[PDB]
């Protein structure tokens, strides 16, 4: 037995965490880094890297310290240079994602695929 | 200590300090520091809170002041298990995650985007500082509209005998939609005893207890204020709602559409429709169909 | 366990960087791989010859100047590291 009280809706409602829509975090990057000029890639596995490769060519080649960060700096611009015109390769075909099908094509009409 | 100089306290201090054991006099600082405390995860928490019992919405439970004196807040904090968050009067450290993160509703903390105001928990004036919630707290005058409660910030209100049944209450002012009016006081008494009084109630047909929460009901048959009277409608300009004040809970009422000068009150007491029949039949409408 | 290929010490994130700076917004999961082999094939043309000119020199050690030469090879010329 239960007397006739009155009482009012109860709720439940609480904060909802928030999710940033795909693709405009990218956006923020984009602008970052463009207008940030600093290298890329982890400094150390590169030095590991190249010391690997020479290693085939010749043996016992001990690295003068200034003559590494060049590499990563040419490999860089190369590869974004090589980066940028495959968006155009990608937009081209109405498309927004790139694959490595569109990458292949670039290097063939600068001519260096070949 | 007026009756002795520094010498003869400090002298009668080493007497002490020589008789009594020395004092403990320490400090903490606690690992964390600043950050790591993303309110995001507070979501994930009460998300967890909501997904295991809070998504019954029914088992409404009193504060109770948890205590950890060495324990974390884990799942056997009393709070946790009562699916309410750890007040700051509760034991759970200022590390607490159960705690409420603060209430930082820039324009006023009374909205859908209010957290608080989503909330059944008023914005504590400690906590919308943006809502000038602990700003001027002798003035009656703020920025927020889910802070009055506290500050009581009543409208003023008049008796006369209502056109439904007997006695009833009328406003004196105009008012709008969603605008904080008197609260419904009344004495806290357990749901068993509020079934005998409850059923001492019905042999003359006074209703005068009110379901707070799961746990309580309160009555205002003997002590109240005047809002006790008002009546009973199915078509409300007024409604109810419960809230979240401090710890403690109370229930509020707010116009449901914007009221002028003179109106007669009425809200749903939400009884069972036999119920509803049995004491708040009178309706008072024609059919303009 | 870093013992393997450095070409994977090339993180995946790295890369995910790079496109960015190129302005690309999307990226495919296959795009991780031939880049490697790309990148991979990039050095072995500009070591060869940055070895060559070293053992030419009778030098051990490969020095800054060197890499320039190799690279202007290659009709990329590299401002700020020489000559
Ligand atoms: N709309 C309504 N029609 C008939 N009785 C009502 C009613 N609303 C409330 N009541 C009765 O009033 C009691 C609440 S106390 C209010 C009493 C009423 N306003 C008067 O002055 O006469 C309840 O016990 C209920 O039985």
């Amino acid at each position: 037995t239960k007397a006739a009280r009155k009482s009012a809706p109860a709720t439940g409602g609480v904060k909802k965490p928030h999710r940033y829509r795909p693709g405009t975090v990218a956006l923020r990057e984009i602008r970052r880094y463009q207008k940030s000029t600093e290298l890329l890639i982890r400094k150390l596995p590169f030095q590991r890297l190249v010391r690997e490769i020479a290693q085939d060519f010749k043996t016992d080649l001990r690295f003068q310290s200034s003559a590494v960060m060049a590499l990563q700096e040419a490999s860089e611009a190369y590869l974004v240079a090589l980066f940028e015109d495959t968006n155009l390769c990608a937009i081209h075909a109405k498309r927004v994602t790139i694959m490595p099908k569109d990458i292949q094509l670039a290097r063939r009409i600068r001519g260096e695929r070949a | 200590i007026g009756t002795k100089t520094c010498r003869q306290v400090y002298e009668f201090r080493v007497k002490e300090s020589s008789i009594i054991a020395p004092a403990p006099a320490e400090d903490v600082d606690t690992p964390p520091r600043k950050k790591k405390r993303k309110h995001r995860l507070w979501a994930a928490h009460c998300r967890k809170i909501q997904l295991k019992k809070d998504g019954s919405s029914n088992h409404v439970y009193n504060y109770q002041p948890c205590d950890h004196p060495r324990q974390p807040c884990d799942s056997s904090c009393p709070c946790v298990i009562a699916q309410n968050f750890c007040e700051k009067f509760c034991q759970c450290s200022s590390e607490c995650q159960n705690r409420f993160p603060g209430c930082r509703c820039k324009a006023q903390c009374n909205t859908k985007q209010c957290p608080c105001y989503l909330a059944v928990r008023e914005c504590d004036p400690d906590l919308c500082l943006t809502c000038g919630a602990a700003d001027h707290w002798d003035s009656k005058n703020v920025s927020c509209k889910n802070c009055s409660i506290q500050r009581g910030s009543k409208k003023h209100l008049l008796l006369a005998p209502s056109d439904v049944a007997g006695w009833g209450i009328f406003i004196k002012d105009p008012v709008q939609k969603n605008e904080f009016i008197s609260e419904y006081c009344g004495e806290i008494i357990s749901q068993d005893e509020a079934d005998r009084r409850g059923k001492v109630y019905d042999k003359y047909m006074c209703s005068f207890l009110f379901n707070l929460n799961n746990d309580f009901v309160v009555d205002a048959t003997r002590k109240g204020n005047k809002i006790r009277f008002a009546n009973h409608s199915v078509n409300p300009n007024c409604y109810a709602k419960v809230m979240m004040v401090n710890g403690d809970h109370r229930i509020g009422i707010f116009a449901k559409r914007a009221i002028q000068t003179g109106e007669e009150l009425f809200f749903d007491y939400r009884y069972s429709q036999a119920d509803a029949l049995k004491y708040v039949g009178i309706e008072r409408e024609m059919e303009i169909p | 366990k870093v013992l393997r290929d450095n070409i994977q010490g090339i993180t995946k994130p790295a890369i995910r960087r790079l496109a960015r700076r190129g302005g690309v917004k999307r990226i495919s999961g296959l795009i991780y791989e031939e880049t490697r082999g790309v990148l991979k094939v990039f050095l072995e043309n500009v070591i060869r010859d940055a070895v060559t000119y070293t053992e030419h020199a009778k030098r051990k050690t490969v020095t800054a100047m060197d890499v320039v030469y190799a690279l202007k090879r290659q009709g990329r010329t590299l401002y700020g590291f020489g000559g």
